[PDB]
C-alpha cells in the first residue's frame, strides 16, 4: 500500500529521474532488465511503492515521462535503465517549449494535458490505496515551468487530498542559464504556492560547491551532479520502503515541517559526504554525521541560514544507531544555537530513524530544513523581475501567447505577500 | 632630508551591500599602493564576494548615508566607513551597527 | 580526557613540528600510515590527547598548520609521516608574508584568521574535556610573528580559562637571520605579555654550542637541531600521557613558576647528552643527570644564569629512580649555590616524576627554568630596536601597511617596563 507516483517533466526533471530510477534500482536490487537480483526479502516487502509486478516475475517503474520534443526522451530510452519503463508512459509533442512558460501554459500545454491525465488517471486506479505524488521539474526552463505547474492544477482539482510535493530547482543567483528565468521563476512560484504541500528548492550554484569544496572532484558532469540530487529523493521515502525503529512518510512530513498553509519552501542535506582519499581520516559516529547537517556549506540551496532563523527540521537517519546518541545531539544543536531557532516553537526538530543504509555505507542522515533564509532567495527573483518589467523587455514574446500585464502584476503582488511573511515571523515574540 | 613624507595608509571600512551580517574589512588604502581609483576596484572584487554577493562585481562605492558616489581615492576620508554597491540602486539598511 | 590541541605556523614552527609529531609517534608506537604497532597498552591509555581515533582503529594527529605560502605545507606532505595528518587542516594562503610582521598582522592575516578559527572550534569540540592550546613559532620571521600573535588575540578571546603556552624561537644575538628582526621581535613580544600563561624561550645560537661542544656532532643539519628542541616539547607533557609516582600537568607549571602575570619567559633544558663514542665513559646517575641541568652550557636560551637570579625551577624526570635520591640532589644544589637563587621564596625547586624512559634510555630529565638572566636577551632587543628607530629606518614597509609610529612607541615602552621589572625583583630583600 501508500503507493507513489512519480511524475517527470521538463529537459532537467527527466535527467535528474533517469539518474533517480537508477538508484531505487540499486536498492532493491533491480537489473536494467526488469527482473530482481536481490539477496535479502526485505527488498520485495515494500516494492509496489515504486514498482507494479507485471506478468513473468518482472517490475516497471510507476513513473511518467512528460516533454514537448522527442529530443530527450530519445536520450532516456537509448541509456542504461531505458528498456526498464513501460513505451506507454512516453508522453511527447512535437512543436517544443521554446523556452517559454506562456508556450509550456497556454498553447502546447493545452494541447497535451489530456494525453497525460489519461495516463495519470490510469495509474491511479492501478494503486491500491495512493499515498501521493511526487513531481521533478525545474523553474528556469519553459516545459518544467509551464507544463508542470499546469499539471498540478489539474491534479489538485482531481486530487484535494493526496500530499503533493515538487522536487523543483531554483534558479542560481550568481550564473544565469535563462536570460528570461526572473519571468519564469515569478509565473512559476505563483503556481507552486497555491496547490502544493512542500517544496524542494534546490539551487544549482550549492552543488558546485559541494562537489568541489567538500568531495574534491575534479570534472563533476551532471552524472554526478543529479546523483546527489537522487540520494537526496531517497532518502526522504526510506522510512515508507523500509523497516525502522521510528518511522515516518510523506504525510507526517507536510504535518511538522509546515505550520501555516503557504510556508512550505524547504532546503535539503546530505550527510555523509567525505573524499576519494580523505574518507579514512575521519570516524562515522552521529555527532560527526550531526555537525556536517547544519553548516552552510553543506545547504543545496545558495542561502545561509545565519541570515535568518528556522522553523522546523526534519532528520531521517538511515542504519543502525543508539537513540539516545541521537536525541542528545538534536538537544545540544539546538542549546548553542538558540539565537537561530525560532522561539515560540519548542522542540521543533523531528527524528526519524530506519534500519537499512545506503548502498556501500554503513549510516547516513538527511537533512530537511524550513527557514526564514529561503526570503532572500525571494528577494532576487522579485528584484529581478521588476528590474525587467518596468522596461517592459521581453514581454511581447509573452503577450502574443494571448497574456495580459495584469496577469504579470498580481503574481509580482503574490511573492512581495510572501516576502512579507517571512519577514514577520523572523521578528515575532 | 631623509624622513620622508609619511607614507600612510587610510584606515578606512568597507560595507558590503544588500548583508546585514557584515562587518567590513579595514583596508590599508593609500596613493603608493594604487596609483589610480581604478586599481582599487580589482583589489575589491576578490575580497568581497566569495559566495553569495555581487554577480556584476564591483561598479559604484557610495558613502555610508548614502548620498553622494565616491570620486577619485582623495574623495575619501580617513576612518569612516562606505558601502561597496554594484548598482545604481542604494540599498538603505543599518550597516555601522554593532561593529 | 585533557586533550591537547596543536597549532603551527611558520616556516620555522613547521619545521619542528613536522619532526615533533615524529617523536611522539615513537612514544606510542605509531607507523607512518596511521596504525598501531606497539607492545604495551600503557601507549594506548592516554592516546587521546593528541590523537583522534578515526574509522578503522586509525589515529590522526589534533594539528593545525598555518602558513601564507604553499611553499613550506608541500614539503611536509610530501616527507615521511605526512600521510598521518589530516589534509582538512592544511590551512594555507597564496601571497606570503614577505618576512614583514605588518602583512602578517593586518593584511594577509586578516584574510585567513576566519579560515583558521573554523577549523581551530571544531577541534575544540572534538574533545572532551580540553586542556588547553600549544604553539609552535618564531620571532624572527614574519609568518609566526605576525599570523601567530594574532592567533593568540582571538583565542584568548574565546577561552579565558585554559592554558596557553607558546615555544617560540628567539632570535640569536651574535648573527642575525633577519635584518628587520628587531621589529619584529619588539611588536611580537608585546602581543606575547598580554596573552600567554608561559613562554618557552630558545634561541639557535644555543644549540649550535650543544651540538659542538656537547654532543660533538660535525655537520649539524636542521634534522638534528629540531630533534633537540622536539625531546624537549614531549618531555614537558610526559607526566599527562603516563603514569608516574609523582604526577604534573601544564596546569601546575603554570601555578609553581609563575609568580606574577607577566614573568612567564623561561629557558628549556634537557639531560643527558652524550656522544657517540663518549656515551660509555659516564654512568648514568641522578647526581650525574643533576650537574649536567644546572650548568650554563646545557642552557638553550643564550643568556648565563650566574649573571641573574633563579626565581624557579622545574625538573621533570623519567625513568624509574629513587626519590630520596632526587630530593637530596635538589636540596643540594640550592644550598651550594645559595647566591644563584632568589632569597624571598623558599624551596624554589618542584620536581615531578614519571615512569617511562625515553625510546631507547633509561633514564632522562627536563630543565624548565624561570630566571632573572633572560632581562639580557631583552635588553638586546630593545637597544636594536632603538639604535635602528631613532633613524627610522625600514619603516615605510610598515607605515604603507596601515600602522603608525605611536604603535611602535608603546610597543617599545612596553617591553622597557618588563625591563625594569626583572631589574627590581633581581635585587629585593
Ligand atoms: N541540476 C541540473 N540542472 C539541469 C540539468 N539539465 C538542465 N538543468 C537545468 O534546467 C534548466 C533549463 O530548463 P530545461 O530543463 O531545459 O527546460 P525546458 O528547456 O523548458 O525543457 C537550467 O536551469 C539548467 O541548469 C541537469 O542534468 N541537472
Ligand atoms: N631552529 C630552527 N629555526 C628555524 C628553522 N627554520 C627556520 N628557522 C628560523 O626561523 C626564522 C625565520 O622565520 P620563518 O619561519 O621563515 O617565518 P616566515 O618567513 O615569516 O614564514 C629564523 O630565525 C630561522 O633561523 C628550523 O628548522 N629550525
Amino acid at each position: 500500500m501508500r503507493e507513489i507516483v512519480h511524475i517527470q517533466a521538463g529537459q532537467c526533471g527527466n535527467q535528474i529521474g533517469a539518474k533517480f530510477w537508477e538508484v531505487i534500482s540499486d536498492e532493491h536490487g533491480i537489473d536494467p532488465t526488469g527482473s530482481y537480483h536481490g539477496d535479502s526479502d526485505l527488498q520485495l516487502e515494500r516494492i509496489n511503492v515504486y514498482y507494479n509486478e507485471a506478468a513473468g516475475n518482472k517490475y516497471v517503474p510507476r513513473a511518467i515521462l512528460v516533454d514537448l520534443e522527442p529530443g530527450t526522451m530519445d536520450s532516456v530510452r537509448s541509456g542504461p535503465f531505458g528498456q526498464i519503463f513501460r513505451p506507454d508512459n512516453f508522453v511527447f509533442g512535437q512543436s517544443g517549449a521554446g523556452n517559454n512558460w506562456a508556450k509550456g501554459h497556454y498553447t502546447e500545454g493545452a494541447e497535451l494535458v489530456d494525453s497525460v491525465l489519461d495516463v495519470v488517471r490510469k495509474e491511479s486506479e492501478s494503486c491500491d490505496c495512493l499515498q501521493g505524488f511526487q513531481l521533478t521539474h525545474s523553474l528556469g526552463g519553459g516545459t518544467g515551468s509551464g507544463m508542470g505547474t499546469l499539471l498540478i492544477s489539474k491534479i489538485r482539482e482531481e486530487y484535494p487530498d493526496r500530499i503533493m510535493n515538487t522536487f523543483s530547482v531554483v534558479p542560481s543567483p550568481k550564473v544565469s542559464d535563462t536570460v528570461v528565468e526572473p519571468y519564469n521563476a515569478t509565473l512559476s512560484v505563483h503556481q507552486l504556492v497555491e496547490n502544493t504541500d512542500e517544496t524542494y528548492c534546490i539551487d544549482n550554484e550549492a552543488l558546485y560547491d559541494i562537489c568541489f569544496r567538500t568531495l574534491k572532484l575534479t570534472t563533476p558532469t551532471y552524472g554526478d551532479l543529479n546523483h546527489l540530487v537522487s540520494a537526496t529523493m531517497s532518502g526522504v521515502t526510506t522510512c515508507l520502503r523500509f523497516p525502522g525503529q521510528l518511522n515516518a512518510d510523506l504525510r507526517k512530513l507536510a504535518v511538522n515541517m509546515v505550520p501555516f498553509p503557504r510556508l512550505h519552501f524547504f532546503m535539503p542535506g546530505f550527510a555523509p559526504l567525505t573524499s576519494r582519499g580523505s574518507q579514512q581520516y575521519r570516524a562515522l559516529t552521529v555527532p560527526e554525521l550531526t555537525q556536517q547537517m547544519f553548516d552552510a556549506k553543506n545547504m543545496m540551496a545558495a542561502c545561509d541560514p545565519r541570515h535568518g532563523r528556522y522553523l522546523t527540521v526534519a532528520a531521517v537517519f538511515r542504519g543502525r544507531m543508539s537513540m539516545k546518541e541521537v536525541d542528545e545531539q538534536m538537544l545540544n544543536v539546538q542549546n548553542k544555537n538558540s539565537s537561530y531557532f525560532v522561539e515560540w516553537i519548542p522542540n521543533n526538530v523531528k527524528t526519524a530513524v530506519c534500519d537499512i543504509p545506503p548502498r556501500g555505507l554503513k549510516m547516513s542522515a538527511t537533512f530537511i530544513g524550513n527557514s526564514t533564509a529561503i526570503q532572500e532567495l525571494f528577494k532576487r527573483i522579485s528584484e529581478q523581475f521588476t528590474a525587467m518589467f518596468r522596461r517592459k523587455a521581453f514581454l511581447h514574446w509573452y503577450t502574443g501567447e494571448g497574456m495580459d500585464e495584469m496577469e504579470f502584476t498580481e503574481a509580482e503582488s503574490n511573492m512581495n505577500d510572501l516576502v512579507s511573511e517571512y519577514q514577520q515571523y523572523q521578528d515575532a515574540t | 632630508q631623509a624622513l620622508s613624507n609619511e607614507k600612510k595608509a587610510k584606515k578606512v571600512r568597507f560595507y558590503r551591500n544588500g548583508d546585514r551580517y557584515f562587518k567590513g574589512i579595514v583596508y590599508a588604502v593609500s596613493s603608493d599602493r594604487f596609483r589610480s581609483f581604478d586599481a582599487l576596484l580589482a583589489d575589491l572584487t576578490r575580497s568581497l564576494s566569495d559566495n553569495i554577493n555581487l554577480p556584476q562585481g564591483v561598479r559604484y562605492i557610495y558613502t555610508i548615508d548614502g548620498s553622494r558616489k565616491i570620486g577619485s581615492m582623495d574623495e575619501l576620508e580617513e576612518g569612516e566607513s562606505y558601502v561597496c554597491s554594484s548598482d545604481n540602486f542604494f540599498k538603505k539598511v543599518e550597516y555601522t551597527k554593532n561593529v
